């Protein structure tokens, strides 16, 4: 992800 | 004859095919791999990157990436080789020949299906494509109208109910936990007996060593008990140099993370307590029949015993007047893909396609329009 | 590919139909020994042009002699940036056209690219090795041209990512 | 070289090389060198009626009507002082440094005298910074005319500052690649966790362009910045001008590296190719081995 | 919002992270006064976009969903819900009065809680049941500065006065009947 | 270690 | 709740 959590 | 691809391009195995058929034409990894020495001798295969299969076969001297992570695309200058990989070689088929039916996760970033569409108008000039929810082909797959898909993918985990083919997009739930986050919790607790995996080559020997020891226990506690008390239920895998490894309370503490995510250090619930929810999301009129439809799906739910462990949680949380029937298929690894080998040969379906002017005229944001 | 395997085998059927070449010394002039099939000076040593197509704009143009065959390709072009890559590497490929035996430092007006069999090329090189040249260039130049493609969009990615980071 | 810079090389040479010069004694000798820049741009360095004593530079820009508007010479006086003197006749803006006043330290005023072009620039943007910091709201929006067919609309709200590229480049294949690199341009925003909000389109303009006259039309693209109130403070705005100064020439400059990279792969897959030919030449049976020259071995 | 968040490419899910969505919606939110002028709005211009900035020192840029988020308050299907909006709701419950109060009623609406605090809400209700209710009747949405606290502050207002020391429940009282007593003496 | 690395 | 809505 963009934000949050990686991906 | 001429007909559409199937491309299941999941987080962890690319899954590609002809529409039409009951099984994939290629399987492999979606890994890349790059060298990380200097070569030495001459004329001897000097080439920029390994991709699938090969680079499984070389994985002494490269150092592998995922493309796909958590069901999202980070590395688009790998997807595309992915693809190129899969068209050209896996398949050996043009692009620009035959349409595509790619799937993504649900509640996904809105950008990674616009790429998709960019990628497969702009790079690839497809005629069509299309952009379906992996648990509703799952669905298809099954031969059935109404259930409760529980796609454990291995890079993600979601549950879609559907009733009379009215999916509810409000029940839909998302859980970031599958094959990869047990692989690296297999790896973080092989470290107990002494056996110490770090590079990415030994995370696919881990991989290996999951998918075929590992199980999921009927019940924690006891088969603790068990393991701790007698050595009876410990297995030996040599690794590929001649190393023999024996692992055994870690065979069902690797699975068991999927309904205690506590051990990951997750504030999360168990796909339990997660298809449950899903459940009492919907309204009551039809609970019943989702109950009796329970349908698991990707390569993660493999484990041996799974069902019985899903069915035996599921009835101590739901009503105890409510037929629990976890519905397993043997087959359940490729379900993704075989719904979509239905989905795209079917004769209502022709007029649902994202044809190339559509495209053309109305941007790549079409695919919000078009594909639920 | 598979795709092609039907187009690629008729175009290796015609080639090896032609390619039966045999030395010949010219008759406009004394002792000129010269490609038949280039100079189109006697309208007797000129078989028929014959073209194979797969679609309407992929085909490839094959002139014979009794000397000489010329192989005219015109490869799939989708877009404009394959039109341009296409371009680029085709004239890439000319730039060395004495180290490829067979080929031309020109392409015949209309075609992407264009080889120039004669004798000599018959003679002393494998004839089979040469229709296997010709068939793997027409399997492997789509799939080239399309990693190109992948390339210039992963420099751009680079480009912007090497910009934005600054801010 | 990556990033394209802001600084004049040809300016900082010449006064450096006249400052030099004149420090160490020697009598001055005469100057007249013309030369151009990016975007169009007009340098012109010389001595103001044969005075071999006095130099002059003067630049003369495509922006001619934004920087003669009230308070758009705020910067330039700031910075140049005394050296501002009245444009000379057919230029814009014109320096005119004395060599027998110079001050001690001469590599400031040379570097400053380097980023003419670029304090030209920011004199004519920073008017909307300041009227973005002030607490504002609804202050004058503009259209730079920093190019001949392509614009920079500028806007300035109470909490953003907007700019607009409209922006066409002039041969086929740079339009062709073009359009590539600004549709891979969103995807700049995942390599930093601050960057501004970038959009791009090229259907149909923006919502800012309707009661305005920056350049329209079927074949130009837009590229949207929404530079927020950390990218316009008073610390890190001097980076933002540069970049929002420099942007379309730096994308210009990488669409134009891009085939001289291209140009490798082609090469190494024609050597590829070459290499499967190859297999149709018969192997010799014996070859006669010769010296690094070419001749004959003259021995065994 | 944390379901429309992911669109954009963010993804919080935990108990302390929805804190985070919350501060997020408090801050940024508002009501569009015309819901679908708003959508070809933001989807055609850069005027909606705004910037957060995380306690880890991301910062994360809403645009359309500013106003997507609190919008569910008159379109509950948004939600997957049955019911109507929160204008709907007002109106029915204005109509099952009688024909006699009714324009009272319709004069002297008062917003209230902590989710009336929207930019523009006051005015898109007063839209919504203007354009409900009849024509001849007049529509004023009363909503004060400080509808954040009128509970409590109403609350207070009760407590102080005289009138009400009569209308407590004693000790004695819950000790002779029992808990039930609430029904009785609160109404 | 007895797997992977030495110790 | 008990029945209907979680509450
Ligand atoms: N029999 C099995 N038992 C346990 N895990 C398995 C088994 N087969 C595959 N897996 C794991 O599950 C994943 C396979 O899921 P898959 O169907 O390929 O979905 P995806 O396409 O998202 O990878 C892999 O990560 C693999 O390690
Ligand atoms: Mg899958």
């Amino acid at each position: 992800w963009x934000a949050x959590c990686p991906a | 004859d001429i007909a559409a691809l199937v491309v299941d391009n999941g987080s962890g195995m690319c899954k590609a095919g002809f529409a039409g058929d009951d099984a994939p034409r290629a399987v492999f990894p979606s890994i890349v791999g790059r060298p990380r020495h200097q070569g030495v001798m001459v004329g001897m295969g000097q080439k920029d990157s390994y991709v699938g299969d090969e680079a499984q076969s070389k994985r002494g001297i490269l150092t592998l990436k995922y493309p796909i992570e958590h069901g999202i695309v980070t590395n688009w200058d790998d997807m595309e080789k992915i693809w190129h990989h899969t068209f050209y070689n896996e398949l050996r088929v043009a692009p620009e020949e035959h349409p595509v039916l790619l799937t993504e996760a649900p509640l996904n970033p809105k950008a990674n299906r616009e790429k998709m569409t960019q990628i497969m108008f702009e790079t690839f000039n497809t005629p069509a494509m299309y952009v379906a929810i992996q648990a509703v082909l799952s669905l298809y797959a099954s031969g059935r109208t109404t259930g409760i898909v529980m796609d454990s993918g291995d890079g993600v985990t979601h549950t879609v109910p559907i009733y009379e083919g009215y999916a509810l997009p409000h029940a839909i739930l998302r859980l970031d936990l599958a094959g990869r986050d047990l692989t690296d919790y297999l790896m973080k607790i092989l470290t107990e007996r002494g056996y110490s995996f770090t590079t990415t080559a030994e995370r696919e020997i881990v991989r290996d060593i999951k998918e075929k020891l590992c199980y999921v226990a009927l019940d924690f506690e006891q088969e603790m008990a068990t393991a701790a008390s007698s050595s009876s239920l410990e297995k030996s895998y040599e690794l590929p140099d001649g190393q023999v490894i024996t692992i055994g309370n870690e065979r069902f503490r690797c699975p068991e993370a999927l309904f205690q995510p506590s051990f990951l250090g997750m504030e999360s619930c168990g796909i339990h307590e997660t298809t449950f929810n899903s459940i009492m999301k919907c309204d009551v009129d039809i609970r019943k029949d989702l109950y009796a439809n329970t349908v698991l799906s990707g390569g993660t739910t493999m484990y041996p015993g799974i069902a019985d462990r899903m069915q035996k949680e599921i009835t101590a949380l739901a009503p105890s007047t409510m037929k629990i029937k976890i519905i397993a298929p043997p087959e359940r690894k490729y379900s993704v893909w075989i719904g979509g080998s239905i989905l795209a040969s079917l004769s209502t379906f022709q007029q649902m396609w994202i044809s190339k002017q559509e495209y053309d005229e109305s941007g790549p944001s079409i695919v919000h329009r078009k594909c639920f | 590919t598979a795709t092609l395997r039907p187009y690629l085998s008729a175009v290796r059927a015609t080639l090896q139909a032609a390619l039966c070449l045999e030395n010949f010394s010219s008759q406009v002039v004394e002792r000129h020994n010269k490609p038949e099939v280039e100079v189109r000076s006697s309208k007797e040593l000129l078989l028929q042009p014959v073209t194979i197509s797969r679609n309407e704009k992929e085909k490839v143009l094959i002139e014979g002699s009794i000397n000489s065959v010329r192989v005219s390709i015109a490869v799939k072009q989708a877009d404009e940036i394959e039109k341009i890559l296409c371009h680029k590497f085709m004239r890439f490929m000319m730039m060395r056209a004495e180290n490829f035996f067979i080929l031309r430092r020109k392409p015949v007006e209309g075609y992407d690219i264009s080889f120039l069999i004669t004798n000599f090329h018959t003679e002393q090189m494998y004839k089979h090795k040469l229709v296997d040249f010709v068939i793997h260039f027409m399997e492997e130049i789509d799939k080239e041209i399309s990693e190109m493609k992948l390339s210039v969009n992963a420099r751009a990615r680079i480009v912007a990512e090497e910009f934005l980071k600054n801010f | 070289m990556i990033l394209l810079e802001v600084n004049n090389r040809i300016i900082e040479e010449t006064l450096a090389l006249k400052f030099e010069n004149a420090a160490a004694g020697n009598k001055p000798e005469a100057v007249e060198v013309t030369f151009a820049d990016f975007d169009g741009v007009l340098y012109h360095i010389s001595n103001p009626n044969g005075d071999k004593t006095k130099v002059m530079v003067s630049i003369s820009l495509k922006f001619y009507k934004e920087l003669q508007a009230h308070g758009a010479d705020e910067l330039l006086k700031r910075v140049y002082g005394s050296f501002l003197v009245n444009p000379e006749s057919g230029y814009n803006v014109s320096l005119l440094y004395d060599l027998e006043n110079l001050p001690a330290s001469k590599d400031s005023i040379v570097h400053q005298a380097g980023m003419l072009k670029r304090n030209c620039f920011a004199s004519v943007f920073e008017k909307y910074f300041q009227f973005q910091e002030e607490g504002k709201e609804g202050e004058n929006r503009a259209v730079i005319h920093y190019r001949d067919d392509e614009t920079m609309y500028v806007e300035s709200k109470k909490d953003r500052v907007t700019v607009v590229f409209s922006t066409v480049f002039k041969d086929d294949d740079d339009v062709v690649i073009g359009k590539v690199f600004m549709q891979e341009f969103k995807e700049g925003r995942r390599a930093s966790h601050t960057a501004p909000q970038v959009l791009f389109s090229h259907r149909e303009p923006p919502l800012e362009l309707k009661d305005t006259d920056a350049a329209v039309g079927d074949n130009i693209g837009y590229i949207t910045f929404v530079l927020f109130p950390r990218h316009t403070n008073a610390s890190a705005r001097d980076n933002t001008i540069n970049l929002i100064h420099t942007f379309r020439d730096y994308l210009h400059y990488h669409i134009k590296c891009s085939k001289a990279y291209i140009h490798t792969r082609m090469r190494a897959k024609t050597s590829d190719f070459l290499k499967v030919l190859n297999r149709a030449r018969p192997d010799a049976e014996k070859k006669e081995m010769k010296t690094i020259t070419g001749k004959t071995f003259s021995s065994r």
